[PDB]
C-alpha cells in the first residue's frame, strides 16, 4: 500500500549496484541490492547470536551475552565457543550497518535529495568501529572491545571507565558531553518553536517564521533562523559522536594513566606552579 | 514498592504517548491506497485522528487535516509488473511530465507572504535596501551547465526578505527570457556559476513564472522539482 | 554538489525590528550589529533583545549568583590572580554541612554563602521561566517553549532543592564548581549502588542518545530537501509541497513508518523533554525511596 501522494515517486532507477534487479519495494520498504545485503548480514548475525545462546546455556535476553576473545588471544582468531562468535557477529554487524548506509544512498538517489542522512549515519558507524575495531587493534587485543549483551555491555562501560579513575576527567569526554547536552537543548527549542507557531493561542491564525525569529530575538537577542537551526542540529549531534569516538580512541593508547592526573600539566605551568596558597600548594 | 509503581506508570504513559505521536503523523497521505488509487484494505494498526484545522494567516482560509487527498494533477506513469511493488516507468519525458525526482505538488498558486502580508520573496532589484553583504556577488556571472556549455547569465538574486537570504538566481537565457534557479542547486565560483543538475539544453525547459516580480508556491515546486530531476535524467550528459 | 552547510552569498537589508502583535516596543533595544561571521551559518542580525522587569530581575539575580560563587573563588585563591587562574577548576562553593540540616543558620564560610548564591540562582531561573511564557503570550504563540523549559527546571529543582529537602539536609545538594560538581556526580552514583541499575537513568540515557539520532536525521533531511524549500518547516504544514512529500518518503522507504512535517516536530519536543523528565524521577527516588539501585534491581522491584 502506498501513501496518497507516493505513486508519482516510485520510478525506476537510482540504484548503485544491480541495475533493475532489486529495484522494487516490499510493502513500504525499499529493497535494492543493499536491502538484500542488510537482510543477509542481519539474518546471519542473528542466527549466530542464537547459536551463542545455545553454548552459553540460556535463552533469557537479559542474560545472553557474546564476549570478545580473551586478552590472551591478542588480535588473532579464537574458537567459536571462546570468542570466535563475537568475531563473526561483529563482521556481520558491520556488514548490516554499511549496507544500511549504502541502501540509504540508493533511496536518496531515486528521491533526488541530498546525501546528508547517510553521511550523518556514517558518524555512528565510526563510533561503533572505534569501540570494536580501531581501539582494540591499537591496544593489541579484541578483549579490549565491548561484549554484545544488554546489561553486560553496561558493565564494560563502567569497568573501562573506572580503570582510569573518574572518566569525567577525560578532556575529550567533557567536550563530547557538552555537545550531547546542547543538542538536546537545541532540539527542545526547535521542536517547541515550530509547534508554538503552528499551534498558537486558541482562535489565532498560524504564526510565521517572522514570529519565530521575533520570539528568539525578544528572548536572547539573537535568532539563528530556520535554515541555521538545522545546520546547527546536524552539526551539534555529529560533533557529539565525533568527540565520543575521539575521547575513546586516545584512552588506553596514548593516555593510559588516570585521567584526573592529566590536568596536572595545567597546574604545574611554571609561572604559577610554586606560588603558595589556593588548592594546589 | 514506590519505585516499581513509578516505572510501570511511566511505561504505560510512554505507550499512550507513542500512540499519540504515531497517529499525529497520519495527518497527511492517508488513507493508504493501492497502486491504482483505490483505498488499500490493510490500513495498519492505528486509526485516523480527529481532524484538526489550521487558520492560515492573511485571510487565506483554513486547512483541515486529515482531509480528502487528490493529486490534482495528471501522473504520466505505467505499471512495469503485474504485481504490486515494482516501479512505474514514465510514459513521456519525466522532466516535462513531472514525475520521479522531477515531481512537483499542486500547491496554492499564490506566493508565501511574510508576517505583514507582503510577498516573502522578491527579486533583489525590488527589495529596498538589500545588497550582497559577503561572499561573491553572482549577479553578472555566466551560468554553466553540466555539459560544460554556457546557458545564460545571472541578472539578479531573488531574496527572502524576512529571513534575509538568497533563494533563487534569476538567470537570463540566450533568447532573453529568464528562469529561476534554486540557490541550493548552484555552485557560485570565482568566474561562473556552475549547475551540476542541468545540461545547457535543458535550461529553456525550466518552468517559467507568470509575474516577473513574484513566484508562487506552485511555481516554486515546479521549478525546484525540475532542477532536481536533471540529476537523474540529465546524466546522459555529464563528466568530471 | 553544494551541500548547504554554509551560505555561499550573504544578503543584507534593513535591520528587522520584529513582529509587534501585543509586544510593548518600549522594551526592545536598538538593533545590535550585524555579524558576517554568524551570517555564514545563520542570521547575521544581533538584537534587538527585549528586557522588562522580569528580564532585569532575572539578569540581575543571575549575575548576583555568578558573582557570589566567583567572590568565594578569589577568597579561596587568597586574592592572587595567578592562583585564581591556576586552581579555577578546583575551587568549589559547597553546601552547608549535614549538622545544619535544612536550617539557614549556617555560617558564611561554611554554607550560608552557598545558600545565598543558591537563592539568587533560584530567583534568576524562575524569573527566566516566566519570561519564556510571557514572551510567547505577547506574540500569540503557543506555550511549548515554556512547558519544555519546565522539564529542565524539573531536574534542576530535584537535584538541588526538592531532593535535599526530602533527604532532610542541604548537604545533599550539588556544589558550585567545575571539577567539584563532576565529583558529586560520580559519588552520587557510587553511594546509591551504581546508577546504571536505575531504570529511569537508563531511559533518560535512551532519550539522550535518541535526541542526537533524531536531530541528526531531522537536520540532515531538511538540508537534503532545502532544494525544494524544506527549511521552511511552517508553510509546508499549511500546504504540503514536494519537500514534505520526499522527506516523508525517505523514512517510509528506509524504515517503514510515517513522519509529517508537523508530526516530526512532536517527536523532537518529546524526545528532548523526556531526558530531564525521566532523569528527575530517577534522582528524586534515589536515596528517598531507594538506597541501592543494585539491591533494588535484584528484587526487580
Ligand atoms: C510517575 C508518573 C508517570 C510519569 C510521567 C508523567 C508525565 C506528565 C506529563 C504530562 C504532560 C501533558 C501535556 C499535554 O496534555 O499536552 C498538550 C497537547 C497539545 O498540544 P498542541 O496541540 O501543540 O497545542 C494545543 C494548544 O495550542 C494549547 O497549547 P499551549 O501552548 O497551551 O500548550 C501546549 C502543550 C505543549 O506540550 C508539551 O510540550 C508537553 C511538555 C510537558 C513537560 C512538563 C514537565 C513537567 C515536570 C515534571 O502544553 C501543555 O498543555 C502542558 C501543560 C504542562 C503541565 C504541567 O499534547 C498532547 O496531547 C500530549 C498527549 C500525551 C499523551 C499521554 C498519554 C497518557 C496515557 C495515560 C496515562
Ligand atoms: C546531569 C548530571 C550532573 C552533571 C554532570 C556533568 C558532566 C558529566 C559534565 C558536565 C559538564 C558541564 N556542566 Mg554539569 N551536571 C549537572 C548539572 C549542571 C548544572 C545545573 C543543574 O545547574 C550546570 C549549570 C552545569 C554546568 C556544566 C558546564 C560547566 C559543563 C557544560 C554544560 C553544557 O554543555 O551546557 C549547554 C550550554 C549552554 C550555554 C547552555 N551542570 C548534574 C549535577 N556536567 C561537562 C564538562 O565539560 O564539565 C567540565 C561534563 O563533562
Ligand atoms: C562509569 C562509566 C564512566 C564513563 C565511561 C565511558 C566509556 C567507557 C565510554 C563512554 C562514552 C560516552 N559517554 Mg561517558 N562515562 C561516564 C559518565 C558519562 C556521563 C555522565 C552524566 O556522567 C555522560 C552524559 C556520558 C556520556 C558519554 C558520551 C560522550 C559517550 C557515549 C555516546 C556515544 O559514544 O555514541 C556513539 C554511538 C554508538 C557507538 C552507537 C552506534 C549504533 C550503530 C552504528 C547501529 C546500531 C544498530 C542496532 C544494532 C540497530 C538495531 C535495532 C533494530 C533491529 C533496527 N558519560 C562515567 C564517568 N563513557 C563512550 C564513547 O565515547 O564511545 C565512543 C565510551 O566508550
Ligand atoms: C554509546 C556508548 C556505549 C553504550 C552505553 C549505553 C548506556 C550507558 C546505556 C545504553 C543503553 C542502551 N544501549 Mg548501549 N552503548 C554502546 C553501544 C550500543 C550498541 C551498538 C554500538 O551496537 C547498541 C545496539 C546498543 C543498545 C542499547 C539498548 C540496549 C539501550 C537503549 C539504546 C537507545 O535508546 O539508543 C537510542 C536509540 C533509539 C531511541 C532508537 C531505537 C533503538 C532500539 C531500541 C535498539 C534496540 C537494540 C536491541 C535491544 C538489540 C539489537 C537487536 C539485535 C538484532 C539483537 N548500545 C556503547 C558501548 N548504552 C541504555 C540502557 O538502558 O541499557 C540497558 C543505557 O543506560
Ligand atoms: C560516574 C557517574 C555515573 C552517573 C551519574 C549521574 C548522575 C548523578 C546524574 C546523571 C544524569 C544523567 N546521566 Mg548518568 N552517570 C554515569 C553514566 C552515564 C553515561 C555513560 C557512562 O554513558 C551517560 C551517557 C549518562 C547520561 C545521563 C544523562 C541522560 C542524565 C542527565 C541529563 C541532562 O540533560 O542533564 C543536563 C541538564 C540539566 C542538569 C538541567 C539544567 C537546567 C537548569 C535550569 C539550567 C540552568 C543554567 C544556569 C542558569 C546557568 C546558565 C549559565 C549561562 C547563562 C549560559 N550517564 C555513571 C553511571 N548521571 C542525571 C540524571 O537525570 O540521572 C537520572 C543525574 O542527576
Ligand atoms: C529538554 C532538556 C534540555 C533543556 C531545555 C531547555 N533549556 C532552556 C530552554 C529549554 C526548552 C529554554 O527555553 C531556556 C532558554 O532561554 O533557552 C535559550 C533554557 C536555558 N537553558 C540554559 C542552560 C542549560 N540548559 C541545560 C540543559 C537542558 N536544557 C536539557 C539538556 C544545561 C545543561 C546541559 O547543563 C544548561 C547549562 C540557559 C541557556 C537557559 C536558561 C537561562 C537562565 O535560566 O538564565 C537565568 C540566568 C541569567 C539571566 C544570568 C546568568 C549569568 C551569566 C552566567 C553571567
Ligand atoms: C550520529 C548521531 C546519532 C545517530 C544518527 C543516525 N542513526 C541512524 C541514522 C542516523 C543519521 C540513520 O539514518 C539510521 C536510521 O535508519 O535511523 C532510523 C540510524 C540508525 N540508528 C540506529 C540505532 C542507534 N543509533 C545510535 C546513535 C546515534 N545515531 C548517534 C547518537 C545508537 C546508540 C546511541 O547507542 C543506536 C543503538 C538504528 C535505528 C538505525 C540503523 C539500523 C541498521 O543499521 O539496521 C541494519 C542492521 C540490523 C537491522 C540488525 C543487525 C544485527 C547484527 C548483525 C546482530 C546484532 C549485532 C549488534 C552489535 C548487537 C548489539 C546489541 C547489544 C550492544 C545490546
Ligand atoms: C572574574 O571574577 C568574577 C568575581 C568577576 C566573576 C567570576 C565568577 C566565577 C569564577 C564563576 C564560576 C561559576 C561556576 C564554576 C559555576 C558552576 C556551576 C555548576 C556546575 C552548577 C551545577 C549545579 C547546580 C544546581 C543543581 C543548583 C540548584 C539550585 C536550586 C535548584 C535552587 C536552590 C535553592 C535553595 C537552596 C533555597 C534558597 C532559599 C530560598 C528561601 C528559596
Ligand atoms: C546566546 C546569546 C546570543 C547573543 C546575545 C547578544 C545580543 C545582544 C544585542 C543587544 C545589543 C543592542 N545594543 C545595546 C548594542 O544596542
Ligand atoms: C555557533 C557558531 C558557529 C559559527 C560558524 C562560523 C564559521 C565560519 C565559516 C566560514 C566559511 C564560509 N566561506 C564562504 C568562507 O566558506
Ligand atoms: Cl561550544
Ligand atoms: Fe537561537
Amino acid at each position: 500500500a502506498l501513501l496518497s501522494f507516493e505513486r508519482k515517486y516510485r520510478v525506476p532507477g537510482g540504484t548503485l549496484v544491480g541495475g533493475n534487479l532489486f529495484d522494487f519495494w516490499v510493502g513500504p520498504f525499499y529493497v535494492g541490492f543493499f536491502g538484500v545485503a542488510t537482510f543477509f548480514f542481519a539474518a546471519l548475525g542473528i542466527i549466530l547470536i542464537a547459536w551463542s545462546a545455545v553454548l552459553q546455556g540460556t535463552w533469557n535476553p537479559q542474560l545472553i551475552s557474546v564476549y570478545p576473545p580473551a586478552l590472551e588471544y591478542g588480535l588473532g582468531g579464537a574458537p567459536l565457543a571462546k570468542g570466535g562468535l563475537w568475531q563473526i557477529i561483529t563482521i556481520c554487524a558491520t556488514g548490516a550497518f554499511v549496507s544500511w548506509a549504502l541502501r540509504e544512498v540508493e533511496i536518496c538517489r531515486k528521491l533526488g535529495i541530498g546525501y546528508h542522512i547517510p553521511f550523518a549515519f556514517a558518524f555512528a558507524i565510526l563510533a561503533y568501529l572505534t569501540l570494536v575495531l580501531f581501539r582494540p587493534v591499537m591496544m593489541g587485543a579484541w578483549g579490549y572491545a565491548f561484549p554484545y549483551g544488554i546489561w553486560t555491555h553496561l558493565d564494560w562501560v563502567s569497568n573501562t571507565g573506572y580503570t582510569y579513575g573518574n572518566f569525567h576527567y577525560n578532556p575529550a569526554h567533557m567536550i563530547a558531553i557538552s555537545f550531547f547536552f546542547t543538542n538536546a537543548l537545541a532540539l527542545a527549542l526547535h521542536g517547541a518553536l515550530v509547534l508554538s507557531a503552528a499551534n498558537p493561542e486558541k482562535g489565532k491564525e498560524m504564526r510565521t517564521p517572522d514570529h519565530e525569529d521575533t520570539f528568539f530575538r525578544d528572548l536572547v537577542g539573537y535568532s539563528i533562523g530556520t535554515l541555521g537551526i538545522h545546520r546547527l542540529g546536524l552539526l551539534l549531534s555529529l560533533s557529539a559522536v565525533f568527540f565520543s569516538a575521539l575521547c575513546m580512541i586516545i584512552t588506553g593508547t596514548i593516555w593510559f594513566d588516570q585521567w584526573v592526573d592529566w590536568w596536572q600539566w595545567w597546574v604545574k605551568l611554571p609561572w604559577w606552579a610554586n606560588i603558595p596558597g589556593g588548592i594546589n600548594g | 514498592d514506590l519505585a516499581s509503581l513509578a516505572i510501570y506508570s511511566f511505561w504505560i504513559f510512554l505507550a499512550g504517548l507513542i500512540y499519540y505521536l504515531q497517529t499525529e503523523n497520519m495527518r497527511e497521505g492517508y488513507p493508504l491506497e493501492n497502486e491504482d488509487g483505490t483505498p488499500a484494505a490493510n490500513q495498519g494498526p492505528f486509526p485516523l485522528p480527529k481532524p484538526k484545522t489550521f487558520i492560515l494567516p492573511h485571510g487565506r482560509g483554513t486547512l483541515t487535516v486529515p482531509g480528502p487527498e487528490s493529486e490534482d494533477r495528471p501522473i504520466a506513469l505505467a505499471r512495469t509488473a503485474v504485481s504490486e511493488g515494482f516501479p512505474h516507468a514514465p510514459t513521456g519525458d519525466p522532466m516535462k511530465d513531472g514525475v520521479g525526482p522531477a515531481s512537483w505538488v499542486a500547491r496554492r498558486d499564490l506566493p508565501e507572504l511574510d508576517g505583514h502580508g507582503h510577498n516573502k520573496i522578491k527579486p533583489m532589484k525590488a527589495a529596498a535596501g538589500f545588497h550582497v553583504s559577503a561572499g561573491k556577488n553572482p549577479i553578472g556571472l555566466p551560468v554553466r551547465g553540466c555539459d560544460l556549455e554556457i546557458a545564460g547569465k545571472v541578472v539578479d538574486i531573488w531574496v527572502d526578505i524576512p529571513e534575509q537570504m538568497a533563494r533563487f538566481l534569476e538567470v537570463e537565457l540566450k533568447d532573453g527570457s529568464t528562469r529561476l534557479l534554486p540557490m541550493q542547486m548552484v555552485k557560485v565560483q570565482s568566474n561562473r556559476v556552475h549547475v551540476n543538475a542541468l545540461s545547457s539544453d535543458l535550461f529553456a525547459g525550466i518552468p517559467t513564472i507568470k509575474s516577473p516580480t513574484e513566484v508562487t508556491l506552485l511555481e516554486e515546486d515546479k521549478i525546484c522539482g525540475y532542477v532536481a530531476g536533471g540529476l537523474m535524467y540529465a546524466a546522459p550528459k555529464r563528466k568530471s | 554538489e553544494y551541500q548547504n552547510i554554509f551560505s555561499q552569498v550573504q544578503v543584507r537589508g534593513p535591520a528587522d525590528l520584529g513582529m509587534t502583535e501585543d509586544v510593548n516596543l518600549a522594551n526592545r533595544s536598538g538593533v545590535g550589529p550585524f555579524s558576517t561571521l554568524l551570517g555564514w551559518f545563520g542570521n547575521a542580525q544581533l538584537g534587538p533583545i527585549y528586557l522588562g522587569s522580569l528580564g532585569v530581575l532575572s539578569l540581575f539575580s543571575g549575575l548576583m549568583w555568578f558573582f557570589t560563587i566567583g567572590i568565594w573563588f578569589w577568597y579561596q585563591a587568597g586574592w592572587n590572580p595567578a592562583v585564581f587562574l591556576r586552581d579555577l577548576f578546583f575551587f568549589s562553593l559547597e553546601p552547608p554541612a549535614p549538622e545544619y540540616g535544612l536550617s539557614f543558620a549556617a555560617p558564611l564560610k561554611e554554607g550560608g554563602l552557598w545558600l545565598i548564591a543558591s537563592f539568587f540562582m533560584f530567583v534568576a531561573v524562575w524569573s527566566w521561566w516566566g519570561r519564556t511564557y510571557l514572551r510567547a503570550q505577547a506574540l500569540g504563540m503557543g506555550k511549548h517553549t515554556a512547558w519544555a523549559f519546565l522539564s529542565a527546571i524539573w531536574l534542576w529543582m530535584v537535584l538541588g532543592f526538592i531532593r535535599p529537602i526530602l533527604m532532610g539536609s542541604w548537604s545533599e545538594a550539588v556544589p558550585y564548581g567545575i571539577f567539584s560538581h563532576l565529583d558529586w556526580t560520580n559519588n552520587f552514583s557510587l553511594v546509591h549502588g551504581n546508577l546504571f541499575y536505575n531504570p529511569f537513568h537508563g531511559l533518560s540515557i535512551a532519550f539522550l542518545x535518541g535526541s542526537a539520532l533524531l536531530f541528526a536525521m531531522h537536520g540532515a533531511t531538511i538540508l537534503a530537501v532545502s532544494r525544494f524549500g524544506g527549511e521552511r518547516e511552517l508553510e509546508q504544514i499549511a500546504d504540503r509541497g514536494t519537500a514534505a512529500e520526499r522527506a516523508a518518503l525517505f523514512v517510509r522507504w528506509t524504515m517503514g513508518f510515517n513522519a509529517t512535517m508537523e508530526g516530526i516536530h512532536r517527536w523532537a519536543i518529546w524526545m528532548a523533554v523526556l531526558v530531564t523528565l525521566t532523569g528527575g524521577i530517577g534522582i528524586l527516588l534515589s536515596g528517598t525511596v531507594v538506597d541501592n539501585w543494585y539491591v533494588w534491581g535484584q528484587n526487580h522491584g
